[PDB]
Parts: C-alpha cells; structure tokens; sequence
RNA sequence: GGUGUAGUGGUAGGAGAGCGUUCUAAGGGCGUUGAAGGUCGAUCGUGAGGACGGCUGGAGCGCUUAGAAGUGAGAAUGCCG
RNA sequence: AUCCGGGAGUCAGACUGCGAGUGAUAAGAUCCGUAGUCGAAAGGGAAACAGCCCAGACCACCAGCUAAGGUCCCAAAAUAU
RNA sequence: UAGUGAACCAGUACCGUGAGGGAAAGGUGAAAAGCACCCCGGAAGGGGAGUGAAAUAGAUCCUGAAACCGUGUGCCUACAACAAGUCAAAGCUCGUUAAUGAGUGAUGGCGUGCCUUUUGUAGAAUGAACCGGCGAGUUACGAUUGCAUGCGAGGUUAAGUC
C-alpha cells in the first residue's frame, strides 16, 4: 500500500470526439474507436471507473469491405427455437441499417463486463452526415492509423 | 543432589515412538506400514523362514 | 521539491517534513541518516537524473524500529499430505527527511 | 489414567471460525466447512502475494504508453532512448511524474528523443 | 420512573410458525386499534394474543402507568418452547414420528 | 561472536528436535479484596500454541524439575443424543 | 565409490522423439531396448489441457534483466525497416 | 456415553408362545425460609410486593457451549451467469490489547470443493444431512542391535528366611 493514482468518478473531464468514415475498412475504425472508449490515450486509467469518451461517427454508408466480403461475411443470429438460425444479413448492412454494422463490429471490440456496457453507450453511429448533438461542441480526430 | 533438581544421565533415556497420530509426524495414515497386502492387515505377515 | 532516490532496491519519492518506511540502516533511533544516490531534483527547474547527480545528500532522522503484521503462509497439495506452515514478519525503519539540497 | 478431551477441541475450531468472519453463506458456523475455505484462501494468498507485481508493471506500463504517445514518442523507444541516454528510472517513477509533472515527462522525453537521435 | 410493562404466556400449545403470521399484524401500532385487530382473524392463535395484551394492559394499569388511550405495542416475540414426541404406525409394519410443538410468546406496551 | 561460500519442492518410507492433555513426587505459589469452566477483544512466537483485559460464573487451581500413560478426531453406507 | 550393521517401501506403470516384432507394413492397441516428463512438481506458453516446448518455489518488497512464445482491440509490448 | 447391565424401588419397564434378549434415568439453597397478600385470565401462565448474599438459584430448579429458531439495527442489494474466495479499490458508518486502525463493499483481474483408491480425478468412480460426546500399534514372557551406567579376565543372582 503506497502512492499510485486510483481515479475517482468525478475527477475525469470527458470529451466529445467526430470520426468520419469515407473508405476505410470497418476493422481499423473500430479498433481505434475502441481503444478510446476505455480510457486509452488518456495517462490516468484505472480498470474500474469510465475515463473514456464520447464518439460520434459520421458516413457508416461509406465504409469499405476490402477485396470481397461484399457478399461474404455472413452474421448468423439463433433464436433459442428449433432450426431458427437466421442468416438475413450479408454485407447488405452497408445499405440499411448501417448503424447496425459498427454497433455490433465493436460491440465484439470491448470486454463483456458491466463496462463492456457503459462503455458502449457512448456511441453514437449516423450513416448521414448531420450531428443532432451540436449542442455539446465535438472536436474531431484524424486517423493515420 | 535433591528431589527437586532431578537430572538423568545424558544421552541415556529416550521418548518413544506414537503411530497413527497425526499426517504431519510422520507416520499417520498406515501408520509406517504402506497400501494393502498381507504385511499390512492385522497380525499379518508369514512365519519365520 | 522533489527527490527520486535509490534506498535498497526500491525507488522512492520524497518532500521535506515527511515520513518514509524503509527497510533496516543498521542505526541507532535518534541519529542521522545521510542517503547519497539522487536522480532527480524536482519543483521548478528539473535537474534531469543522470545516475548519481553530483552534490545530491538528502538527510533525515529516524524515528522507531518496527514491524508490519504477519504473513500467513501455508501451503497445501490436495489428495496426498503436506502442511508446511510459517509466519514472516520483518523489521522496518521509518524515516524522517530533511534538508533537500541548498 | 483416563484422560478425557475436555478444552482442547474448541480452541481449535474456534480458533479456525475467527478466520472465518464474513463468509458468503453458512460457512461462519459450520465446523467442517469453514476449515476448507480457509485453506483455499491461503492457496490464493500464495498465488497472489506474487501477482501484485505482475499487475502493477502493467498498469505502469499502461500510463507510460499513453502519456508518451502524447508526446510523439511510441511506448518502447522511450526505454531505449532513455537507455541509452543511461537513465535508470523505475517504472512506477515513469507513472506518476507521467500523470503529473508534464514537464518533466517532456524534459525525459526530449532527452530520449534527443538520445537516439544520433 | 419507569413504562412498558411486560406480560409472556408460557408453553402455549400451538406451533410457532402459524403464531408468527398474527404478530405481522400487531408490531408498531396503538393498543386500542390492534385489539379490534385480533378479534376478527378467525385463528388458533388469535384467541391468545388477545389475552396476552389485556393482562400486559392490566400490569400498565394496576403497576405503573395511565393513560390507556396512549399504549403503542412497541416489541412482541415468539420463541419455541419444548416439544412432544409421539410416534404413528404407518403401513408395512414400521413406524414414523410426529412432533407436536409449543410455543413462548411476549408483548411488550410501551407508552409512546 | 564476526565474515565469507554453498544449499533449503517432494507421496510411500528412514532420522532429529519441540507444543498440548490427565495423574504422582519435591520445591515454591494463587484464591470470596473472586479458582476452574463459558463469552468477547483491534495481542505475542517460525510451528503446534501462549499471555493480559471487559463480562458472566461461585470453590478450588496454576509455575519449575523428574516420572507414568485409557495422551490429541473430520471422514469406518462408524455408535448414542 | 567399497565393506559391516540397524530400518523400510516397492513386484497394476503411462505418454512422447527414437528402432524393432504381432497387427492389415491400422489404433490413446499390444510386447521389449534406449532418453525425458508425469507418478512424487508447483510457475510461463499451446483458448481451455497429468506425459508436448521453457523452467524446479525457505520468506517479504507497489525494484531491475532475459528463455519458450509474442507486439490492430479483448490483452502487455512495432499499425516497425 | 466413564465405573457392574443397574449410584435413581434393575435383571425392573419393554420385546418373543418359548429357551432367551434388555434399556433410559445423579446435582435448588447454608437453612424450605418452596413466594402471605394484590392484579389479568376458566385455568395454565405472568406482573407487582415479599424470602434470600444472589430468583437470569422458582422445584424440567449449580455453571449452561454447538447445530437450530427468533427480535432490533450500522453498510450493501431489482441488466444479473457467482467452488462463493482472494488481490486491487470508491463511498458510507465507527473509534481499539494504539497501530503502517475496525465494520461494510459499487467496481475490475484471477480462480473447476474435502477424503479414499488409482497409469489417471473437478469427476457422471466411491463416503459424509448438521452439531456435540465416545471411538484403533498396548501389555506379559523370550530373542537381537543402538545408547547409558557399575565392576572388568571376570560378571551376576533365582526360589526362599527376617
């Protein structure tokens, strides 16, 4: 028992960042968008309290899916009924409900504690180009990642 | 010498040895006789020669 | 005022009119304490460590010879018959500090 | 010469249910119950007297990354330079001047970037 | 000077959880709402605890206290007494036991 | 006593040193100004284990050296309550 | 290392490089010779895993370096040249 | 729960047609001074007042542990997959055989009980409902070796008498 910081709930400011994404694959978003919701980038973690983010994502869409996988990678959702395995997506996500492809491709990207849930709630995807959320003044980032 | 003072000879009477009483002295569980065969049961062993 | 400074295997952090709890120093209660290897001098203008920053004697006093709590342990291998048992309590030196090069 | 048990039993199991204060169930009053999670928390006792600095490394390792990132420098070059700049600073010491000083973490950080510069 | 008197009814035949489900009914109330209380469950149990609060309103009266119309039932127990036991002949040829039960019941009147 | 160098996982099994219970002998003690027993405490030793204090209890018990054993429990589809 | 004497446990082994049989030139099969680990070995790796690769814990520390194997996120370190 | 089976009205109660088999059960206080009288209730049972040094010694009567059943309250708990712990840790409540204090614990890392038998066990191999009490390498006579003691080219008594 000596001194190292252990952050406390209402000692970390938290930010409001905007993230495009024209052409570039799904993989490398995510894993930069994931990495900022723990805590990282930011020298006082802690594994128990939220020092993340806030991520806004702009043109979901627009994402790329390199080579193939535009008709390949194949979700599979099972229903708990007999023979219920429903394959209804493909990369057909691109054109409707394009939140549903980022909100699941980093749902995968956290831990599944209790926050591997308050971390998630902290996105926000929009396939358009419009913030409701002006009111809270976002910075954006740049990706060379 | 007085009867409150007693000192044996040194070196010249030893303990003893209790088997069978407790893991940790040594000699509990089979009490320094080993797993089953006829050496182990009661009265066991075969006679002399 | 900061000092970085090597006591044992440990690196430890120090300011003036504080206490440490060190290892032992094979000293008298209390008496004077003169530690010798500085990395660092903090506050305002930083004198960056290179190993044994020269004119660097950080002093202090001493206060008790004492000893933390005990350590239980035992150790067990299950289905066949081992107890080793102990109990481990080691002796510890607070340190006062004084006197930060000037 | 009959010797009778009288005392000695109760010491043991109350000596044992003492160390049983705060157990999740009916292990604060059962005699053969309680002498088993005490030896399964000294099992894990052992095993993490020696994970404590298995994790604490990495936390500081952790905070090292991310205040050095800050500074343009990625988490290893920082040991290399420094170690070539002869530099012998614990990792915990890294840490925390990495939460709080910002100017000394930038004056390491220059002389790191200075270091290897050669 | 000194209120809340006591009053126990000792060995009362009847089981001890059936008589928990009454004093739900009685813990934290006024003396003279809680005997209208009782007497309308139509229980074993009912037709004790009114005895048990009168002669706990008796000793508040003859003792100690006044004020009848200021009586609040501030703590009651049930703690279980000794039990009988009897035995049952059941079929092919063994037997198995039956316990009868018994029970400890307290009610202490506070004033206020 | 220093100071060096070396070693210290471990079942069956071999060897060595100690803790604890009941009694006997001798010396020296405690106790209605509270003994044994029970309960609680945030105490000491490397181990079994040992002290002190608060409460309950109402008539006997520790300490040192030696001796003798119906001398230590969690498991037997153990026996009794 | 040898000799003399006191005291035992063991006679159901297993898998994996290797090199040979019976098998169908099949088996986590069986039977031997050779070496290791488990049995009687805890820590790291192969997601988890007695026998595979690395390494054999007297004890404490919120100190430092490497092996096997690794460096986009879970999850520690290169989105390295 | 020892000691006869039996400290007590015991080879009794109880079981089998019969020969036969066979339990459990000790303790108020120095003295019975064993609660006059009042109060609720049919009583049982309690509350006053008394006896007594002590009634939480009230006749189931010395001390009165554990499982088990309750009452009150300091802290936590209704998006959660938990061999039930341990390492880390915010908050709230408290203040000790005074010391690197005590209770609780949102949250994160890691983590397949205890015996026995086996080449091998978390095992879907086998045993324990829980607590308490009892419950297993002893003794006599011989033999062989180690240690110790007294004598030592010697050692040493048995049965038996006082």
């Amino acid at each position: 028992m000596r001194t190292t910081y252990m952050a406390k709930a209402g000692e970390v400011e938290r930010k409001w960042y905007v993230v495009d994404a024209t052409d570039v694959p799904l993989g490398r978003l995510s894993a930069v968008v994931a990495s900022v919701l723990r805590g990282k980038n930011k020298p006082t973690f802690t594994p128990h309290v939220d020092t993340g983010d806030f991520v806004i994502v702009i043109n979901a869409d627009k994402v790329k899916l390199t080579g193939k996988k535009a008709t390949d990678k194949i979700y599979y959702r099972h229903s708990m009924y007999p023979g219920g395995l429903k394959s209804v997506t493909a990369g057909e996500l691109r054109d409707k409900n394009s939140r549903r492809l980022i909100e699941t491709s980093v749902k995968g990207m956290l831990p599944k504690n209790t926050l591997g849930r308050k971390q998630f709630t902290k996105l926000n995807v929009y396939g358009g180009a419009e913030h409701p959320h002006a009111a809270q003044q976002p910075e954006v980032l740049d990706i060379t990642n | 010498m007085k009867l409150h003072e007693l000192k044996p000879a040194e070196g010249s009477r030893q303990v003893r040895n209790r088997v069978g009483r407790g893991t940790s002295s040594g000699n509990g569980k089979t009490a320094g006789r080993g797993q089953k065969g006829q050496k182990a049961r009661s009265g066991g062993g075969v006679r002399l020669g | 005022m900061y000092a970085i400074i090597k006591t044992g295997g440990k690196q430890v952090k120090v300011e003036v009119g504080q206490a440490i709890y060190v290892e032992k120093l094979n000293v008298e209660a209390g008496e004077k304490v003169v530690f010798d290897e500085v990395i660092l001098v903090g506050g305002e203008s930083t004198k960056v460590g290179a190993p044994t920053v020269a004119g660097a004697t950080v002093e202090g006093t001493v206060e008790k010879h004492g000893k933390q709590k005990k350590v239980v342990t035992f150790q067990y291998k299950p289905k066949k018959h081992s107890h080793r048992k102990q109990g481990h309590r080691q002796p510890y030196t607070k340190v006062m500090i004084e006197a930060i090069n000037a | 010469a009959r010797v009778k048990g009288g005392t000695v039993t109760r010491k043991r199991r109350k000596k044992v249910l003492k160390l049983a204060k705060g157990y999740y169930g009916s292990k604060h009053t059962l005699f053969k119950s309680a002498k088993e999670q005490v030896m399964n928390s000294y099992y894990y006792a052992f095993r993490d007297r020696r994970q404590k600095k298995r994790d604490f490394r990495k936390l500081w390792i952790a905070r090292i990354n991310a205040a050095a990132r800050m500074n343009g420098l990625s988490y290893s070059k920082l040991m290399h330079g420094l170690k070539l700049a002869e530099i012998d600073i614990n990792r915990k010491m890294l840490a925390d001047l990495a939460v709080n000083d910002a100017a000394a973490f930038t004056a390491l950080a220059e002389q790191a970037k200075d270091a290897l510069s050669k | 000077q000194i209120t809340s008197a006591k009053a126990t009814a000792k060995t009362v035949r009847t089981s001890p959880r059936k008589a928990r489900l009454v004093i739900d009914l009685i813990r934290g109330k006024s003396v003279a709402d809680a005997i209208s209380i009782l007497k309308f469950t139509p229980n074993k149990s009912a037709g004790i605890i009114e005895k048990v609060l009168m002669s706990a309103v008796a000793n508040a009266e003859n003792n100690f206290d006044l004020d009848v119309e200021s009586l609040v039932v501030s703590e009651a127990f049930v703690n279980e007494g000794p039990t009988m036991k009897r035995f049952r002949p059941r079929a092919k040829g063994s037997a198995s036991p039956i316990n009868k039960r018994t029970s400890h019941i307290t009610v202490v009147v506070t004033e206020k």
